[PDB]
């Protein structure tokens, strides 16, 4: 009889950054997917290994709903078998990947006059990320022979970088909510069912 | 990012049709999915119709019932058919290319879908020619 907790997901008042993305793990509960469907503010609302109509008649294990905020134009790399900043170095989805991706606009929440330097992503990594990894690491990067010490210089780069979101920018560059549902088949029971499979 | 040329634009009488055609050069449309997109004058770039690389398809409401996506990986060519044409219709229409090796399923398609974008057709509905 439990409704699943989305919109503590999709309308929480703050969005973790990309490199920090958050996880919710959603389990016993009822997905009502109809909320997702009636949100006409998606600009992304797209799924792997599954038909997005198809949901409210299945059931998975346990949903992971993933979010953050990035870039317009890096929406795209919330993707399987994709490249980028954003998907080397700071959310990686599997080649497999069965699940969907939601993102909307958000400029209107986490844009501000003069930047917002809250939203940060990795920008430097010795490796790419493994899927589903998480890195928060603030070690200085050792881009030259020369070890670093933790001391920032030549060839001695701080990991991250900051969006500093302005309302003004185009929309390429404006901020976007996202969110990645996953769907896991692993140990039973299910417990996460469309209201038709219930 | 991947080269894509529209062609079919034109002039039309409304309830006449019209066939978009996006054409790759330098690769194959064979793990790419392709969206139609247009922007009419004073507004803003909106999603008509997209095609996965699972030949699964997403609508637009306003489109619905007269447009059709299709797809020709041998002869490397994603048309859009268009009948049942409005004045609403007129804008500029623009092809996009995305790498979709997996099969995605649509429920929107939006720009923030794809990476590479053509240069745009024009597309007019006017009894008034
Ligand atoms: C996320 O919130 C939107 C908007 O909710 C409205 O604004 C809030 C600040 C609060 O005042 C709510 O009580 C408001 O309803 C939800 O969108 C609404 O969804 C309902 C049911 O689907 C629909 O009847 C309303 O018309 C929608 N309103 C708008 C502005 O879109 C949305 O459902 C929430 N998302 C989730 C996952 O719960
Ligand atoms: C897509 O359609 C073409 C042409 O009908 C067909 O050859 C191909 O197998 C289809 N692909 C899928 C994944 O259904």
């Amino acid at each position: 009889t439990n409704l699943c907790p989305f919109g503590e997901v999709f309308n929480a008042t703050r969005f973790a950054s990309v490199y920090a993305w958050n996880r919710k793990r959603i389990s016993n509960c009822v997905a009502d997917y109809s909320v997702l469907y009636n949100s006409a503010s998606f600009s992304t609302f797209k799924c792997y290994g599954v038909s997005p109509t198809k949901l409210n008649d299945l059931c998975f294990t346990n949903v992971y709903a993933d979010s953050f905020v990035i870039r317009g134009d890096e929406v795209r790399q919330i993707a399987p078998g994709q490249t980028g900043k954003i998907a080397d170095y700071n959310y990686k989805l599997p080649d497999d990947f069965t699940g969907c991706v939601i993102a909307w606009n958000s400029n209107n929440l986490d844009s501000k006059v003069g930047g917002n330097y809250n939203y940060l992503y990795r920008l430097f990594r010795k490796s790419n990320l493994k899927p589903f990894e998480r890195d928060i690491s603030t070690e200085i990067y050792q881009a030259g022979s020369t070890p670093c010490n933790g001391v920032e210089g030549f060839n001695c780069y701080f990991p991250l970088q900051s969006y500093g979101f302005q309302p003004t920018n185009g929309v390429g560059y404006q901020p976007y909510r996202v969110v990645v549902l996953s769907f896991e088949l692993l140990h039973a029971p299910a417990t996460v069912c469309g209201p038709k499979k219930s | 990012q991947v080269q894509l040329q529209e062609s079919g634009g034109g002039l039309v009488q409304p309830g006449g049709s019209l066939r978009l055609t996006c054409a790759p050069s330098g690769f194959t449309l064979d793990y790419y999915a392709i969206g139609w997109f247009r922007q009419a004058p004073g507004k803003e770039r909106e999603g008509v119709s997209c095609i996965s690389s699972n030949n699964s398809t997403y609508y637009a409401d306003s489109v619905k019932g007269r447009f059709t996506i299709s797809r020709d990986n041998a002869k490397n060519t994603v048309y859009l058919q268009m009948n049942s044409l409005k004045p609403e219709d007129t804008a500029v229409y623009y092809c996009a290319a995305e790498p979709d090796y997996s099969g995605v399923y649509y429920y929107t398609c939006g720009w923030t879908d794809f990476g590479s974008w053509g240069q745009g057709t024009q597309v007019t509905v006017s009894s008034h020619h």
